[PDB]
C-alpha cells in the first residue's frame, strides 16, 4: 500500500485499482479485498493460492500479495482492457480474423498451462481475459477457479457449459473448453452465442443452435438430473450459418470445443494442435 | 461427540 | 493432461513437504498431542460433512505451520482449526463459518482468536494451500486399477487417513509413496493383488521401493484397533466406506 500511488479506479471480490510501483516505476493492477465475519474470503485464498503456482504467459501474472490484518491487496501485472470492451470497441467493424485466431491460440494455451497443473477456471469470459497492447491475452478472474486434484462437485450463465446446466455432479475441464467455444463465436460473430436470460432459456438457446441432445450424439442425457422428457426436438443448424465469416478449420474447431458429451469434447491440448492454427501468427490489436 | 476443547496437558 | 497432472502433483509434494522430525524442534507439544489433534480433526470433519481432502488438507497445513512455527498446548488445538477452516474455504463448496468452528471447539478460542491465527497460517504458508495430498494421488491410481474395486478404494482410503494420525514414521514419506502403499496394501488385503505394472509406469515406484512405507503401514493397519486414537476406525466403519476398518489385516506380507 504504501509502496504503491493509485492512479485510477478500473473496477469494483473487491475494488481493483490501476496503481504505480514507486521503487520499480511499473505500473500494476491493486485488486484490493476487505478483511473483516469471515475472515479472509475463500475466493480470495483460491485465486492467490493458484494464481501464485500458474506462470504462463498467458495468465494474469499475481506479482505480490500484500496481507495485512485488517486490508489485504492483490497486485497483479497491468493489461489495457479486458476481452469485453476491446470486442465492445471493435462493434462496427469486426475484429481481425488473423488477431481473433491468435487469441484463440493464446487463450487455449493458458487453459492448457491451468489443465496440465489442477486449476479449473470455471469463470471463462470475455470480461475476464484481459488485453495488453503488445497483441497478448491473458487468463484473469481466477477467484472462481477450483483445484481438481480430486473431482470438484458441480455448485456467468451465457458460458456455462450443458452438462452444468443438465445437472452435472462433478466439474470437468470441459467446461472451460466450452466457455472458451462460446467466446470464440462471440469474438467471431461479434455477439454472444447463447445469451439465454435463465437456465432453461439458455438450455433452449443451446439446444437451438446445436440440435436437441439425442442419446447417441451424447450418452447419459436422458439419466440426468435437469433434463426432462419435454425438451423440444430441435434439430442441428449448419455452422455456416451460426459462424458465417468462419472457414472450414474453424467451423470445424468450433464445432468440436462445442460438443456436448464432455469426454468427446476437445481439449486444450488437442486443439492447440489444430489445423486451425497452422497459420497463427501475433498480430496487435 | 466432535465439540470437545482438548486437554492436551 | 493426467500424466502432467500426476507430474505437477508429484513436483509439488517436495515443495509442500513439511519438515522431518519438527516436533523435536517443538518444546511444548509432542507427536501424541498431533495425533489427538489428528483424531478430533476427523471428528470434525465427519461432523460437519467435509470431504476427506479437506481434512488431509489441514493436516498439511498443521504439519507444515508447525515446522515454521512454535505452538504451546493451549494454541494447538486453534492451530488445528484454523487449517481446518483454510482447508474448507480452499476445498469445500460452501465452507462452514468462523461461527461453527468456535462452537465446535468448546468455545475454547474466540471468534476474532480464530481468524487471527488464520491469518497468522495464511501468513506463514504464504497462501500455498493447493498442497498435494495422499487422497488425490490415491484417486489417480484409482483411476489406473481394473476391475474398480470400490472396496480397494475404501481401504486405501482409510489406510491413508490412519497415516495421518502418526507423524512417526509417515512424515518421511512423500504422499505418492504413502498412496502407492496404501493402494498395494488394499489391493493384497481385499483381492491379493501387488501393486500393478501400470502404476509400477506410471509412477516409477516399484513393489520394493515402497517397502519401508508398505512395512509401517502394514503395522499400523495390524494395530489399528489398538490405536489410542479411533475416530478414523469408527468414520470407515459405515456402508458408505463399505465397512473396511472392520476388515482383517493380512497376518503377512508376502514380499
Amino acid at each position: 500500500m504504501e509502496n504503491f500511488q493509485k492512479v485510477e479506479k478500473i473496477g469494483e471480490y473487491g475494488v481493483v485499482y490501476k496503481a504505480r510501483n514507486k521503487l520499480t516505476g511499473e505500473v500494476v493492477a491493486l485488486k484490493k479485498i476487505r478483511l473483516d465475519t469471515e475472515g479472509v474470503p475463500s475466493t480470495a485464498i483460491r485465486e492467490i493460492s493458484l494464481l501464485k503456482e500458474l506462470n504462463h504467459p498467458n495468465i494474469v501474472k499475481l506479482l505480490d500479495v500484500i496481507h495485512t490484518e485488517n486490508k489485504l491487496y492483490l497486485v497483479f501485472e497491468f493489461l489495457h482492457q479486458d476481452l469485453k470492451k476491446f470486442m465492445d470497441a471493435s462493434a462496427l467493424t469486426g475484429i481481425p480474423l488473423p488477431l481473433i485466431k491468435s487469441y484463440l491460440f493464446q487463450l487455449l494455451q493458458g487453459l492448457a498451462f491451468c489443465h496440465s497443473h489442477r486449476v479449473l477456471h470455471r469463470d471463462l469470459k470475455p470480461q475476464n481475459l484481459l488485453i495488453n497492447t503488445e497483441g497478448a491475452i491473458k487468463l484473469a478472474d481466477f477467484g472462481l477457479a477450483r483445484a481438481f486434484g480430486v473431482p470438484v462437485r458441480t455448485y456467468t450463465l451465457w458460458y456455462r457449459a450443458p452438462e452444468i446446466l443438465l445437472g452435472c455432479k462433478y466439474y470437468s475441464t470441459a467446461v472451460d473448453i466450452w466457455s472458451l467455444g462460446c467466446i470464440f463465436a462471440e469474438m467471431v460473430t461479434r455477439r454472444a452465442l447463447f445469451p439465454g436470460d435463465s437456465e432453461i432459456d439458455q438450455l433452449f438457446r443451446i439446444f437451438r443452435t446445436l440440435g436437441t441432445p439425442d442419446e447417441v450424439v451424447w450418452p447419459g442425457v436422458t439419466s440426468m438430473p435437469d433434463y426432462k422428457p419435454s425438451f423440444p426436438k430441435w434439430a442441428r443448424q449448419d455452422f455456416s450459418k451460426v459462424v458465417p465469416p468462419l472457414d472450414e478449420d474453424g467451423r470445424s474447431l468450433l464445432s468440436q470445443m462445442l460438443h456436448y458429451d464432455p469426454n468427446k469434447r476437445i481439449s486444450a491440448k488437442a486443439a492447440l494442435a489444430h489445423p486451425f492454427f497452422q497459420d497463427v501468427t501475433k498480430p496487435v490489436p | 461427540n466432535a465439540r470437545r476443547s482438548i486437554n492436551f496437558g | 493432461y493426467h500424466e502432467d497432472i500426476h507430474t505437477y502433483l508429484r513436483e509439488m509434494e517436495v515443495k509442500c513437504k513439511p519438515k522431518v522430525g519438527y516436533m523435536k524442534k517443538q518444546p511444548d507439544i509432542t507427536n501424541s498431542m498431533r495425533a489427538i489433534l489428528v483424531d478430533w480433526l476427523v471428528e470434525v470433519g465427519e461432523e460437519y460433512k467435509l470431504q476427506n481432502e479437506t481434512l488431509h488438507l489441514a493436516v498439511n497445513y498443521i504439519d507444515r505451520f508447525l515446522s515454521s512455527m512454535s505452538v504451546l498446548r493451549g494454541k494447538l488445538q486453534l492451530v488445528g482449526t484454523a487449517a481446518m477452516l483454510l482447508a474448507s474455504k480452499f476445498e469445500e463448496i460452501y465452507p462452514p463459518e468462523v461461527a461453527e468452528f468456535v462452537y465446535i471447539t468448546d468455545d475454547t478460542y474466540t471468534k476474532k482468536q480464530v481468524l487471527r491465527m488464520e491469518h497468522l497460517v495464511l501468513k506463514v504458508l504464504t497462501f500455498d494451500l493447493a498442497a498435494p495430498t495422499v487422497n488425490q494421488f490415491l484417486t489417480q491410481y484409482f483411476l489406473h486399477q481394473q476391475p474398480a474395486n470400490c472396496k480397494v478404494e475404501s481401504l486405501a482410503m482409510f489406510l491413508g487417513e490412519l497415516s495421518l494420525i502418526d507423524a512417526d514414521p509417515y512424515l518421511k514419506y512423500l504422499p505418492s509413496v504413502i498412496a502407492g502403499a496404501a493402494f498395494h496394501l488394499a489391493l493384497y488385503t481385499v483381492t491379493g493383488q501387488s501393486w500393478p505394472e501400470s502404476l509400477i509406469r506410471k509412477t516409477g515406484y516399484t513393489l520394493e521401493s515402497l517397502k519401508p512405507c508398505l512395512m509401517d503401514l502394514h503395522q499400523t493397519y495390524l494395530k489399528a484397533p489398538q490405536h489410542a486414537q479411533q475416530s478414523i476406525r469408527e468414520k470407515y466403519k459405515n456402508s458408505k466406506y463399505h465397512g473396511v476398518s472392520l476388515l482383517n489385516p493380512p497376518e503377512t506380507l508376502n514380499l
